[PDB]
C-alpha cells in the first residue's frame, strides 16, 4: 500500500531528524528499497558513510582551492 | 537471468545513493565510478550479519533514554514513535510488518545518528 | 577515587557509574554521560521507573 | 535535585506505610524531573537550557 510506505518514508525521516542524521526523504526510501532487497545494513551504512566522507573531502578541497 | 537483473538493480541503486551522498552528478567522473565499483563490491561481497532487529530496537531506545537523560523529553518521544513507526511500517518493496528490511533501516539510522540527544 | 567521592560507602559508590548513552558521530560527552541509581524489589516501588529515568535525566543535564 | 532528593528521604523516613513511601518518593522524583527541566512539561524549559549549555560548549571551545 503506497500510503504504508509513505508512512514508513516518514517514520524513517522522522528517526534522521530526532537522530540529525542529515538524510532526504529520498535517500532514506532508496536505503530501505535496497534493504529491502536484500543489501546488508551494514554494508549500505558503510557505503553511505564512504560516499558521505568522499563529498566531505572534496568540498574540503575545493573550499581550500577556492 | 534475473541474478543479472537483480545485480543491475542493486548497482543503480547503490549509483543512486554514490550520485545523492557524494554529489557526484556524472557517472563519467572517475569519483562517482570509483563510489559506485565501490559500493557494489561492498553489495556483493559484505561479511556482515544480518539486521537484527532487536539491536535496533535497542539502539533506538538508547536513543531515547540519551534524550531522556539529556532531559529531551520531546526528542526522545519523537525517535521511539519513529523507529517503533518504522519497525512497524511496511517497507515500499516488502508489504510484511517487521521485516528485515524495517530493521536494517532502523540499523542504518542508529548508525546515521548524529548526537540524538542534543538534537531538536 | 581522586575526589570525596572514594569516600562514599561501598553500597553507595557501587550504585553510583558512569553511564554512556549510544555513542553518535559528533556528539560530545556531556550528551551521553549520565549517572545511574540501580533500583530494585521493594525500593523500586518507591524509586519506579519513571523515577530512576527522572533521576537519571537529571543527572546528566 | 538535592532539595527533591532529601524530601524523598525524609519522605520514605516519615512515610506510615509501603503505598505512602511509594507515592511520596514518585512525587519527589518527579518534582525533581520537573525542577531540573527533565519531566515532560518542562521539555520547552529543557530545550532552551540544552541550548544554552551548547553555546556555552560552543563559546568554551
Amino acid at each position: 500500500n503506497l500510503n504504508a510506505v509513505r508512512e514508513t518514508m516518514d517514520v524513517l525521516l522522522e528517526i534522521s531528524r530526532i537522530l540529525n542524521t542529515g538524510l532526504d526523504m529520498e535517500t532514506l526510501s532508496i536505503c530501505v528499497r535496497l534493504c529491502e532487497q536484500g543489501i546488508n545494513p551494514e554494508a549500505l551504512s558503510s557505503v553511505i558513510k564512504e560516499l558521505r566522507k568522499a563529498t566531505e573531502a572534496l568540498k574540503a578541497a575545493e573550499n581550500m582551492t577556492s | 537471468p534475473p541474478w543479472s537483473r537483480l545485480d543491475a538493480q542493486q548497482e543503480r541503486d547503490v549509483r543512486e545513493l554514490v550520485r545523492g551522498v557524494a554529489g557526484l552528478q556524472d557517472e563519467a567522473d572517475p569519483n562517482f565510478q570509483l563510489a559506485l565499483n565501490f559500493a557494489w563490491s561492498n553489495f556483493r561481497f559484505h561479511r556482515f550479519l544480518d539486521v537484527n532487529s532487536h539491536k535496533i530496537e535497542k539502539t533506538i531506545e538508547g536513543i531515547y533514554e540519551k534524550f531522556v537523560i539529556h532531559s529531551d523529553l520531546s526528542k526522545a518521544a519523537s525517535w521511539k514513535r519513529l523507529t517503533e513507526e518504522f519497525l512497524n511500517a511496511p517497507l515500499p518493496s516488502i508489504k510484511e510488518i517487521k521485516t528485515d528490511a524495517h530493521y536494517s533501516i532502523l540499523s542504518l539510522l542508529l548508525c546515521l545518528s548524529d548526537s540524538p540527544s542534543n538534537s531538536s | 577515587r581522586a575526589t570525596n567521592a572514594q569516600f562514599d560507602s561501598p553500597e553507595i559508590l557501587r550504585r553510583l557509574d558512569v553511564r554512556l548513552l549510544e555513542v553518535s558521530p559528533g556528539d560530545t560527552g556531556w550528551d551521553v554521560f549520565s549517572l545511574d541509581y540501580h533500583v530494585d524489589g521493594p525500593i523500586a516501588t518507591v524509586f519506579t521507573r519513571e523515577c530512576m529515568s527522572h533521576y537519571l535525566r537529571v543527572f546528566n543535564f | 535535585l538535592e532539595c527533591s532528593w532529601d524530601e524523598l528521604w525524609n519522605k520514605v523516613q516519615q512515610a506510615q506505610d509501603l503505598d505512602h513511601i511509594i507515592a511520596a518518593h514518585e512525587v519527589f522524583l518527579d518534582t525533581i524531573i520537573s525542577r531540573c527541566l527533565l519531566d515532560s512539561d518542562s521539555r520547552a524549559l529543557l530545550n532552551q537550557l540544552r541550548a544554552v549549555f551548547d553555546q556555552i560548549i560552543e563559546l568554551q571551545n
